[PDB]
C-alpha cells in the first residue's frame, strides 16, 4: 500500500500520499473553542472547531496553537489536530497506511516517545517512522551535501550534512521563528496607532507580514530612505475597511532573523549561525558546505533574502570560496516533498517502526537503531 | 497571485543573467590563461632537453 | 492573460538557468585545468633552472 | 607473460608491468573507515575507502597508515591495498602474473614471511620474489657500485655495494624519514598560530612540505638572514581559503635529517651516518663509494640537498678524495624503475620462488637460497 507522509510542523500541517509532488491538505494547526455564551437553539454548534473551519469561525473563538516550538504543549489538542487530518482532510483510516512524521533537531525525547506511543495506541498505525525535518529537505533539493537553514514557523535549525554523513555536533538550533516576528511585527504595529491583542487578530497581523513584508538588501540605507521619501508606504485593507499604511515597518519585522536583539534575544542572526555552523565542521568539507547553502521552510520566502544572506556570508566568510545559495521557488513545502521522497524509496523500505518490534520494546524503540 | 509570481519570476531571471555573463567571463579568462601556461610549459620543456643534453657531453 | 505571461516567464527562467549551470560547471573543469597547468609550468622551471646550475658546475 | 614490478613502500604505493619507464599507477596507502553517523539512505556509502578515492573523501574519515617503518603493522589493511591495487589501479588478477615485492633492509622476518604466505595464499600468484629497496635504486643508475642512501618516507637505510658484492656488515638504518619530517612542521607551525590536529590535516601539512621546504645550505646563516629580512617568507592557500604565511619554517623542517636532535633522536644526521657507513667498509673501495654516492627516495627531492650534502661529506671526508652526489632527477621512481630493469633481466628468470618450492619448505623459503 501507499504511505502517509504527515508532517506535523508548527502553524501548517502538511500531509499526503507518498509519491506525489505536492501535499493533499494544508491548513493552520489552530484549536479554538468558542468563547462566547451562544443563545440560538438547534444551530449545530459544536466544542472545538480544528483546522481550515477555524480561520472561518475566528471572529468568536479563542484559536490556540498547540505546539509552542518545535515541541508539543498540549497533547489533547494534537491528537485532535492529527484525527482531522486523518479522517476529514485525506479521509483514509489510519489501519492500513504507514506513517512518517518529522521532528525538528535537539527535541525533547519525552515529545517523540509520546508521539510514537500515540500513533502506535490511538489510531493503530501499521508502522510509523520519524525523520529530521532537515534531511528531508535535502532530499528535495537532489543533493547530497551541503548545509540546510530551516527556518520554520516554531524553530530555525541549521543542519550540516556532508556526503550523506551528518554531522551531530554542528547543529545549530535556534528559537527564533515566523511566530516570534509576528509578535514583533504586531509589537510594532502600534507605533502608527493600530492595536491589535485578541489571538484572533495575530492572524490579521500573519496576513500583513506575509502579503507586503521584506528583508532588506542593507538595512542602514533603507532606514534612511524610509525617513525621507514616501516610496515605500504600502497600503492594506482589513478585514472589515478601514486601510492602513505600514511605512518603515516592512522591513523592519523581517530584520529581526539577522539582528535577534531586537525581540531581545541574545544570539546571533541567521547569517551567523550558519557561518559558525560551518566553521565547527572539518576544515576539509567547509567549500563544499560553503558551495551548497540550502534555504528551506516558510519564513525563508521573504522576497530578497537569498541577497541578503549570501552577502552577509559572503562578507564573513574568506574571500576565496564561493558562496552560492539555493532557494528553490517551491520552498514551503520542500521538507514535505523530500518526505515523500524518501518515503517513496525501495531502499527505506525496511526502515519503518514495525508495530510488533513496538510491542516487544515499549515506545523508547524510536530512539534504537530504528532512528 | 499572478503579480507575485510575475515578480519573482522577473528577480530570478535578473540573478539568471548575470551569474550567466560572470561565468562567460570566468570560461574567457580560464581559456587565456590555459593557453598562454601550456606554451609556456612547451617552452620549458624543450629548454629542458637542450640543456640536459649539452650537460651530458 | 497574466497565467500566459507567467508560464512564458517560468519556461525561460528554466532554460536560461539551466544553460547557465552547466557552462559554470564546465569553467569549473577549465579551472582544475589551469591549475594543473601552473603545476606543470612551475615543476618544469625548477627542473630547468636545476639542470642549468649543475651544468655551469 | 609479464611481472608485476609492485613496490609497497610506505606512503605512496608504485605499480606497473615490468619493461616500463614510470609506474602504471601511482596512489597513497591509506585506508580510512567513515567515522560520522551518516542521514542520507541508498547513498551507496562503503566501509572503507583505500587508495586515492580517500584523499578525496578526507574530510569525513579517519586516515590510517598500514606500514609504519617499513614494517607492516596492520595485516588486514595491507591485504586490502593489495586487493585494490591488483584489481582496480592495474585490472589484472594475479593468477597470471610473477610479482616482486620490496623489503626494506633489517626488517622482522615475520613480516617478510607473512607478506609472501598472503601473495601464495589469498592472491595465488604463480611465483614473488622480494628484493632490497637499494640494490633496485642502483640498478636505476646504471651503476654497478656505489653507496645508496634510499630516504624514503617511512624509513631511511644506507647500503653501501661494491662491484656486485653487497657488504651485509655496513647496512646503517636510520627511521627518521619523511613522516617525522611531516609531524615536526605539523609542530612547529604551531608557534605562529595554525594547528593541524586531525589525521586528514596531516595531508594538508604533507603538501605544504612538499611545495614549499627546502633545505639550507648553511643553517646559521639562513637563520639569521630569515630574522631580519623577509624575503624568504612565501604564502599557500588552504582548502579553504584563509592564507598562511611560513617563515623560517621552510628550512627549519628538513633540517631535522641533519641534526636529529630536533625530534629528540640520538643518531647523527644522513650527513654523518653515510659517511660512517663508508668507514665501515674496507680500505680500498672507500675512494670508489666516495666518488659514487646515490640518492634516491621521496624525501631526497627537497631543493638544495645535493649541495648541502656534498658540501657536508667535504668537510668530513678527507680532502684528496672526490665527492660525487648522483641526484637524478626521477629520484622519487628511482626505487621502482630499478625493480622494472631486474624483472626484465634474462639471467634472473630463474630466480623467482616458484609455487611449489612455497608447497614443499612453507613461507620460510623467502630466507633460504630464494632470498
Ligand atoms: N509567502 C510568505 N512570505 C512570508 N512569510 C511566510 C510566507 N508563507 C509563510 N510564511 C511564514 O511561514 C510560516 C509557515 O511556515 P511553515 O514552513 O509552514 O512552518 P512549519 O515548518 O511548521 O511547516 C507562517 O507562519 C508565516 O509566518
Ligand atoms: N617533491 C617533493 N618534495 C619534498 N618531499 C617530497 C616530495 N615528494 C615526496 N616527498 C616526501 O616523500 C614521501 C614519499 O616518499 P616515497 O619515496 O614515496 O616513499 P616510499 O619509499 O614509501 O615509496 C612523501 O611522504 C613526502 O613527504
Ligand atoms: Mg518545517
Ligand atoms: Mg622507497
Amino acid at each position: 500500500t501507499t504511505a502517509l507522509v504527515c508532517d506535523n510542523g508548527s502553524g501548517l500541517v502538511k500531509a499526503g500520499f507518498a509519491g506525489d509532488d505536492a501535499p493533499r491538505a494544508v491548513f493552520p494547526s489552530i484549536v479554538g473553542r468558542p468563547r462566547h455564551q451562544g443563545v440560538m437553539v438547534g444551530m449545530g454548534q459544536k466544542d472545538s472547531y480544528v483546522g481550515d473551519e477555524a480561520q472561518s469561525k475566528r471572529g468568536i473563538l479563542t484559536l490556540k496553537y498547540p505546539i509552542e516550538h518545535g515541541i508539543i504543549t498540549n497533547w489533547d489538542d494534537m491528537e485532535k489536530i492529527w484525527h482531522h487530518t486523518f479522517y476529514n482532510e485525506l479521509r483514509v483510516a489510519p489501519e492500513e497506511h504507514p506513517t512518517l512524521l518529522t521532528e525538528a533537531p535537539l527535541n525533547p525525547k519525552a515529545n517523540r516517545e509520546k508521539m510514537t506511543q500515540i500513533m502506535f495506541e490511538t489510531f493503530n498505525v501499521p508502522a510509523m517512522y520519524v525523520a529530521i525535518q532537515a534531511v528531508l529537505s535535502l532530499y528535495a533539493s537532489g543533493r547530497t551535501t551541503g548545509i540546510v537553514l530551516d527556518s520554520g514557523d516554531g524553530v530555525t535549525h541549521n543542519v550540516p550534512i556532508y556526503e550523506g554523513y551528518a554531522l551531530p555536533h554542528a547543529i545549530m538550533r535556534l528559537d527564533l521563528a515566523g511566530r516570534d516576528l509576528t509578535d514583533y511585527l504586531m509589537k510594532i504595529l502600534t507605533e502608527r496607532g493600530y492595536s491589535f491583542v485578541t489571538t484572533a487578530e495575530r492572524e490579521i497581523v500573519r496576513d500583513i507580514k506575509e502579503k507586503l513584508c521584506y528583508v532588506a538588501l542593507d538595512f542602514e540605507n533603507e532606514m534612511a530612505t524610509a525617513a525621507s521619501s514616501s516610496s515605500l508606504e504600502k497600503s492594506y485593507e482589513l478585514p472589515d475597511g478601514q486601510v492602513i499604511t505600514i511605512g518603515n515597518e516592512r522591513f523592519r519585522c523581517p530584520e529581526t532573523l539577522f539582528q535577534p536583539s531586537f525581540i531581545g534575544m541574545e544570539s546571533a542572526g541567521i547569517h551567523e549561525t550558519t557561518y559558525n555552523s560551518i566553521m565547527k565542521c572539518d576544515i576539509d568539507i567547509r567549500k563544499d558546505l560553503y558551495a551548497n547553502n540550502v534555504l528551506s521552510g516558510g519564513t525563508t520566502m521573504y522576497p530578497g533574502i537569498a541577497d541578503r544572506m549570501q552577502k552577509e556570508i559572503t562578507a564573513l566568510a574568506p574571500s576565496t570560496m564561493k558562496i552560492k545559495i539555493i532557494a528553490p521557488p517551491e520552498r514551503k513545502y520542500s521538507v514535505w516533498i523530500g518526505g515523500s521522497i524518501l518515503a517513496s524509496l525501495s531502499t527505506f523500505q525496511q526502515m519503518w517502526i514495525s508495530k510488533q518490534e513496538y510491542d516487544e520494546a515499549g515506545p523508547s524503540i524510536v530512539h534504537r537503531k530504528c532512528f | 497571485e499572478a503579480e507575485k509570481a510575475a515578480d519573482e519570476s522577473e528577480r530570478g531571471m535578473k540573478v539568471i543573467e548575470s551569474r550567466a555573463q560572470k561565468d562567460e567571463e570566468k570560461m574567457e579568462i580560464q581559456e587565456i590563461q590555459l593557453k598562454e601556461a601550456k606554451h609556456i610549459a612547451e617552452d620549458a620543456d624543450r629548454k629542458y632537453e637542450e640543456v640536459a643534453r649539452k650537460l651530458v657531453i
